[PDB]
């Protein structure tokens, strides 16, 4: 059987800090993934 | 701002004097006769510079 | 001339205010004397009035002396209070007689 | 839905005129139980504010 | 010397303060300890062989005030004093150790050179009261 | 006095049905969990990522460098995280009391 | 006196008497400045002693 | 228990017939179980093995009893009075009123 | 009874002597350092008044600034004693005996020296 | 050894001197040493804690481990390899060398009457099952923590 | 150890040192600790009456090591000496020596440890925690006692002593 | 700054305190105090305090205290130029502005390193 | 035989580790070299930062506003029932079997357990001990017969 995809322990967290977000959105942008945030 | 995590928390290592509580903790009780204790709570409160460190809430002073 | 047999220097000074009779050396490794330990333990035992101090046999077991399981624990704790020491669990549980207790206290340098 | 949370009563009746058991689940008990979890690391004034905000009545907690 | 026995605290204190011995050995005894009899015999035997010490025997049971004044914790107590202040103590009964500490105190006092006018007998509580006023009095004033 | 394959002298073991023998076997099992030899010393083994020179054995991973001293307090902390049935007075606790 | 609280109290009294001298010598402005600065210093020293 | 995903209520009943009333404690799984199990243990004498905190919750200091049992009377066994000879509160046998 | 010049020089050196005289507790030495700086402050004011020199009166605030900086550094160093397991009474940080201390008695951290 | 031609080698376990140690945390260790080595070398090989060993055995010529000790020796260069030996082997060791005693008394931490410097102790066959205690030794310079 | 009885839960000797400049240490065995007890985990269940008895002995040892401090802080050192309190609590335990359920003994040990902590931290009043230290057949050592019953009922049986006293008020 | 008249007024304040003392004693005539066990003990919300002399603080604001010392010194140094600012020149203006700039720079450095808050 | 089996298993796992190491690409090897040279100059503060980052701790001030949610608010994982049903729970101690008899006096007293087991096997059911509360004269008269 193929090896499972690697899942970090810092994942599965209800919320992410900036370093977690940077690891998660690698290759993309905050607006490219979450869309635009407005005030 | 910059990082201040080391100034925010203090862990305890085994037999480490620096990491231990190098101070007599102010183990005051938020006792019954206190305006903010509602009169029937004895909250044994371990403080470190008024920082609430440990809680031992004695309840049942109104247990009937 | 360098007298190598004179091992004295300012670091070896052992004059203290609390001792009118000066100590032999700076190291405070003075163990209590056997008669002092025996008299203090005799007082501690005199606190337990089911034991006769007149015919006390130091090699005799606590059970033969008249001490139950709790009395042995109480007696050893009282001895600890008297000498301001703590017995490690193995030593505390392995004490068979007052002679063993006295020997352990004699080998101790923190007893006061 | 009491104002302090889910106030529950568990009644076991044996058929008589008296309840065999009347257990009371008070929301204030569970609210006070989380106070050490949320109060740690806060100043004394913050702890007083936290005691105020959980809306705890000690008749429910002690009962 | 020889053993002077006292059943009263005030009489013993008056005798010791009037005599003003350069070297004194006080043997405090009580009836609770069964080893005081051998302590009595050892004190009597050591009294003759040491003429530089004044040997005084106090019974704690008949003189309970003596135990508090001399800070006796356990009996038999052998207190060796030079010029009124404590040089050493022996809390148990052992003739060899008692004679050894008598010899040590005798030798050390022999080796001393007190200044003129500062070699007078003092009461037993004088040094304790000096330390009390220098330390305990100030601590009490600060705390209570 | 004759010696075994190890440098320790040959002595008769405890009786089969003794609490001493039972506790000795249990202590051997406990030592196996921390990669600890019969003398109380961390041994070598497989390298561990992010733990420096600390190695891993078979039944567990060491808590120190190879050929080091196994700490009884560390073992108690790791095994029983917060459970103390009684205030056990060890040599360290007795010495701390004496120092105080 | 070895009690640090009494040592600090006597330091404070010394500051007061220095200011009294400077007032007697008719240097009162320097008295006021010395007093304010050293009273703040003694306040922080009392806090340090409490620590 | 209440399950939010299934919007359901569950009630698990565990039967105890051993005299010591010993049962494992889920205090290390559910954070609610600390004070709840302390109440259950102090009121019914349940021995919760492997429990985070075993201290009493609602009972008086220096008192060992299980009031929430059918054997235990409502009036209890002790009453707290003020003793002049002690200048403080003492505990004595209670002679309570009966209707 | 003494002239003010004599008194102020004398008591400046008296403060310097008392600082050494007292037991070497860091907080006490810090207090005596502040007192020494204040003595210098008063002496500078006295000499400025005598000789009509504004430069000597200038050292009044300069001495205050130097004393404040040194006091802040001393506060920080006293705080630092906690993390290095160092007694504030520096006489207790060494094993050398001295009769000045009633209670100084340091022993090795061991129970028994001889095993049978 | 006085081996003969064709004789097999001898077991290392039969040539091991056992040192029973009480570590500063009051813990019992049992380490192996070989005759001809120093106690400091044995302790450092066995990774025994509590021995700072700032000077690391002193000088390499005219050492304190030689028999007899050369009069022109400089002796120990610190007081960091201090071990409290038990009474029998301490008596068998004899009286201290004057330089070793000078370094022992010039120690910031308290010593004992059974205290010896580990690098001044030469392991011998009679030191088998030798009991020592190793309380924590002082750190002398800024580089003791480097 | 992250416990109230842990070796690191000791009140520092000074404000800048634990014990000395060369060693650490503290006293939490004979006095109270530096930090309050947040949690008191269950005694590990004992499968043997042997282990239950060992737990009882260790609890009694902990109590005995702590009784001088309790007497000092509660001002009851005149009512009984430390050894008298130890003997009275030993009598209390002897009245419970017939226990044979290891689980019940573990529960009793937990309750006793909690009560000891209560008396240690001034949670309970001295007039209420002294009932365990109070003597059984002898009076308290801080007040005068009456031997009228002993003299008037000289060598009479316990039955007669109860009979002359009565078990109910005589007016109703 | 005052004078011997200020000293005499301090004496008069002490005499006023003596008057208040007399009133308090006269009030003391009107009640009786009964000795009780805990009447003269410490109050800790109805239960005995577990500490008497060893009530230690943590003092997490020693950086704030030392900065208070330094900045009080700086403000004292700033006082003279502001008192006589009407006679300012290029030199005095430059020195005052540079000193205020140094104070601001020190404050900003204190802010950057998070030393103005509480520490654990 | 057990020694040989453990040797073989150790060699298998060591070969697995070597395969993990030797089969790295050139970029991974360069990253490892950079990591080693960085660890050659990392302070204890940097190592603590790395460990906290791996634990999910905040690394900015705005995130430090929510320190508790990661440092403290995350509950401890429950223990295992395997840990629950263990043989015994005595504190771990060094096996003082080859140590001298001087050291064995500090080890747990196993003879006490044997004696207690014998006693409880011989006494399964015992009668309740009743301490008599009938008034008795004090054994020491000191509180009522002392003058000073
Ligand atoms: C302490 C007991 C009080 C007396 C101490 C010695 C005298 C101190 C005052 C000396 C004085 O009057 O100096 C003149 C100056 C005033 O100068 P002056 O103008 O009155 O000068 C006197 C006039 N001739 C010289 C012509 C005679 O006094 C002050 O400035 C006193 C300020 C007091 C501030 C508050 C002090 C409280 C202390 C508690
Ligand atoms: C203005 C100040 C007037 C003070 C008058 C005296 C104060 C006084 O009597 O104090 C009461 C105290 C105690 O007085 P006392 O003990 O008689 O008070 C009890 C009063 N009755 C009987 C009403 C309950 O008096 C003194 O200390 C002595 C007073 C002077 C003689
Ligand atoms: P020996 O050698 O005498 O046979 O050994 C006796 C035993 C084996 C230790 C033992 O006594 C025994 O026979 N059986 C085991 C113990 C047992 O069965 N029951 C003991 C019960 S433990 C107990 O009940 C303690 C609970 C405390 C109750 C309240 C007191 C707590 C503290 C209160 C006071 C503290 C401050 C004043
Ligand atoms: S290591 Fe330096 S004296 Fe031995």
């Amino acid at each position: 059987s193929p090896a499972p995809p690697t899942i970090g322990q810092v994942e599965l967290e209800p919320f992410k800090f900036n370093h977690e977000r940077d690891q998660l959105i690698y290759g993309y942008t905050m607006e490219e993934l979450y869309g635009k945030k407005f005030g | 701002m910059n990082r201040s995590i080391f100034q925010l928390w203090k862990p305890e290592s085994p037999r480490s004097n620096v990491n231990s509580k190098q101070i007599k903790t102010m183990n005051v009780n938020f006792g019954p006769q206190h305006p903010a204790a509602h009169g029937v709570l004895r909250l044994i409160l371990q403080l470190n510079g008024e920082i609430a460190e440990r809680f031992d809430p004695h309840i049942g002073l109104l247990h009937r | 001339f360098q007298d190598n047999q004179d091992r004295s220097r300012v670091e070896t000074n052992s004059a203290t205010w609390a001792h009118n009779l000066p100590k032999e050396n700076k190291f405070n490794t003075e163990t209590l004397e056997k008669q002092e330990v025996e008299s203090r333990i005799l007082k501690v035992l005199s606190n337990f009035e089911q034991v006769n101090l007149k015919n006390l046999r130091w090699e005799q077991n606590f059970k033969k002396l008249g001490l139950d399981s709790l009395d042995q624990t109480a007696l050893l704790a009282s001895i600890e209070h008297e000498f301001t020491i703590l017995f490690p669990d193995g030593v505390f549980e392995g004490f068979e007689n007052l002679e063993q207790v006295v020997n352990y206290i004699l080998k101790n340098i923190n007893a006061v | 839905e009491s104002p302090k949370g889910e106030f529950g009563v568990s009644m076991l009746s044996d058929g008589s005129n008296k309840p065999y058991k009347c257990k009371v689940r008070s929301p204030a008990l569970h609210h006070l139980q989380v106070l050490p979890k949320i109060g740690k690391g806060h100043f004394l004034a913050d702890l007083v504010a936290l005691v105020g905000t959980v809306d705890i009545v000690f008749g429910e907690i002690d009962r | 010397s020889r053993v002077r026995s006292f059943n009263d605290f005030k009489a013993a204190k008056t005798y010791i303060d009037t005599l003003k011995p350069k070297l004194a050995c006080l043997y405090f005894r009580a009836d609770w300890n069964p080893l005081c009899e051998q302590a009595d015999k050892d004190f009597d035997k050591l009294s003759d062989t040491h003429l530089e010490y004044e040997f005084v025997k106090i019974d704690i049971d008949k003189a309970p005030q003596a135990k508090g004044y001399f800070a006796v914790r356990c009996e038999p107590e052998f207190l060796l004093l030079c010029l009124g202040q404590e040089m050493t103590r022996q809390t148990g009964q052992n003739q060899r150790n008692l004679e050894h500490r008598l010899f040590k105190v005798q030798e050390y006092v022999k080796g001393l050179n007190f200044p003129a006018g500062m070699d007078t007998y003092e009461e037993f509580h004088e040094q304790y009261m000096a330390e009390h006023t220098q330390l305990d009095k100030e601590i009490n004033e600060w705390a209570r | 006095r004759r010696r075994s394959v190890d440098g320790n002298a040959i002595r008769q073991p405890h009786k089969v049905g003794t609490y001493a023998a039972e506790k000795q076997r249990l202590l051997a099992e406990e030592r196996a969990k921390f990669n600890v030899d019969h003398l109380g010393r961390y041994k070598g083994g497989l390298p561990v990522k992010g733990k420096g020179s600390i190695r891993k054995g078979i039944h567990g991973e060491g808590f120190g460098a190879p050929s080091h001293a196994h700490d009884a307090l560390i073992h108690q902390i790791k095994q029983s995280k917060d459970t103390m049935d009684y205030q056990n007075i060890t040599n360290e606790v007795a010495q701390n009391f004496a120092n105080h | 006196n070895n009690n640090l609280y009494y040592i600090l109290l006597y330091i404070f009294l010394e500051i007061v008497f220095f200011g009294l001298f400077l007032c007697l010598y008719q240097l009162e402005l320097f008295t006021g400045f010395l007093w304010v600065a050293e009273f703040a210093i003694v306040f922080i020293a009392v806090v340090l002693l409490f620590y | 228990y209440y399950n939010y995903f299934l919007k359901s209520k569950l009630t698990l009943f565990i039967i105890l017939n051993n005299l010591n009333k010993s049962i494992d404690s889920i205090d290390r799984i559910f954070a609610n179980a600390n004070w709840l199990e302390r109440e259950t243990s102090e009121m019914y004498g349940i021995n919760y093995k492997w429990k985070i905190d075993t201290r009493k919750l609602l009972l008086d200091y220096s008192k060992i009893e299980n009031p929430m049992l059918k054997e235990f009377q409502s009036e209890g066994t002790q009453d707290a009075f003020y003793n002049i000879f002690e200048n403080q509160v003492v505990v004595l046998k209670n002679e309570t009123v009966e209707l | 009874m003494l002239t003010w010049i004599s008194f102020w020089s004398l008591i400046f050196w008296l403060i310097l002597i008392i600082l050494v005289l007292k037991p070497k507790n860091f907080i006490s030495i810090l207090f005596m350092s502040e007192l020494t700086w204040l003595a210098l402050y008063c002496l500078s004011l006295l000499f400025g008044a005598i000789y009509c020199d504004i430069t000597l009166l200038s050292i009044s605030f300069f001495i205050l600034g130097v004393a404040g900086l040194e006091f802040s550094f001393g506060i920080l160093i006293a705080i630092l004693y906690k993390n290095l397991n160092e007694s504030l009474n520096t006489d207790l940080n060494n094993n050398n005996n001295n009769q000045n201390i009633f209670d100084k008695n340091f022993k090795t951290p061991l129970e028994k020296i001889n095993w049978q | 050894h006085h081996h003969h031609a064709g004789d097999q080698a001898d077991r290392v376990a039969d040539k091991i001197i056992w040192i029973n140690i009480q570590n500063r945390i009051g813990q019992f260790e049992r380490i192996s040493a070989f005759e001809g080595e120093s106690l400091l070398e044995a302790l450092q090989r066995n990774k025994v804690a509590g021995i700072v060993a700032t000077c690391e055995g002193g000088e390499d010529i005219n050492t304190m481990l030689e028999k007899p000790i050369d009069p022109v020796t400089y002796g120990p260069f610190c007081s960091s390899c201090q071990v409290v030996v038990s009474n029998p082997w301490r008596n068998k060791m004899g009286n201290l060398h004057y330089l070793e005693e000078r370094n022992l008394v010039r120690s910031s931490y308290p010593t004992t009457e059974n205290s010896r410097l580990a690098c001044c102790i030469l392991v011998e066959k009679w030191m088998n099952e030798m009991i020592i205690s190793i309380p924590q030794n002082p750190n002398s310079v800024y580089e003791d923590n480097m | 150890m992250n416990h109230y009885w842990g070796s690191s839960n000791t009140i520092p000797a000074s404000s800048t040192q634990n014990n000395n400049y060369f060693s650490g240490g503290g006293n939490n065995v004979t006095i109270r600790g530096n930090e309050i007890m947040e949690r008191l985990p269950s005694q590990t269940p004992s499968q043997n009456m042997v282990q239950a008895s060992m737990k009882t002995l260790r609890f009694y040892r902990k109590f005995c090591r702590l009784i001088p401090f309790i007497l000092r802080i509660h001002n009851i050192g005149t009512k009984f000496t430390a050894q008298q309190a130890m003997i009275n609590f030993g009598n209390y335990i002897r009245e419970r020596n017939h226990y044979r359920d290891p689980g019940l003994i573990d529960h009793r040990i937990q309750l006793g440890y909690e009560l000891l902590y209560e008396a240690e931290m001034h949670f309970s009043q001295h007039t209420i925690l002294m009932q365990y230290l109070s003597p059984y057949n002898t009076p308290l050592s801080d007040r005068g006692y009456s031997y009228l019953e002993k003299v008037k009922y000289g060598n009479k049986s316990k039955f007669l002593q109860g009979f002359y006293k009565g078990n109910k008020p005589t007016e109703f | 700054m005052g004078d011997a008249v200020v000293i005499h007024l301090i004496q008069n304040v002490l005499i006023f305190g003596i008057i208040f003392w007399l009133l308090t004693w006269g009030a003391e005539y009107f009640y009786t105090v009964k000795q009780q066990l805990t009447k003269k003990q410490f109050y800790e919300c109805g239960f005995k305090s577990i500490s008497e002399l060893n009530i230690q603080i943590n003092f997490n604001f020693f950086m704030l205290a030392v900065f208070l010392i330094l900045y009080d010194v700086e403000f004292t140094f700033l006082f003279p130029v502001l008192f006589n600012f009407s006679m300012f020149s290029t030199t005095e203006l430059f020195l005052a502005f540079f000193f205020i700039f140094l104070i601001l720079v020190s404050l900003l450095y204190d802010w950057l390193n998070n030393v103005l808050s509480w520490s654990a | 035989r057990q020694v040989l089996q453990e040797h073989h298993q150790e060699c298998v796992q060591l070969a697995r580790i070597h395969a993990e190491e030797t089969e790295k690409s050139f970029r991974e090897v360069l990253n490892d070299f950079d990591r080693i040279t960085a660890e050659a100059e990392y302070d204890h503060e940097s190592l603590a930062l790395q460990k906290m980052r791996d634990l999910g701790f905040p690394m900015e001030g705005e995130e430090e506003e929510y320190i508790e949610q990661r440092v403290f608010m995350r509950e401890q994982l429950p223990p295992l029932e395997s840990e629950f049903w263990k043989k015994n729970y005595d504190p771990y101690e060094q096996d003082l079997f080859h140590f001298p008899d001087s050291f064995k006096a500090y080890q747990q007293q196993y003879k006490r357990y044997d004696e207690a087991k014998k006693y409880f096997e011989e006494n399964p059911n015992v009668e309740a001990t009743i301490i008599d509360r009938e008034f008795k004269e004090p054994t020491n008269k000191k509180p009522w017969t002392r003058k000073y």
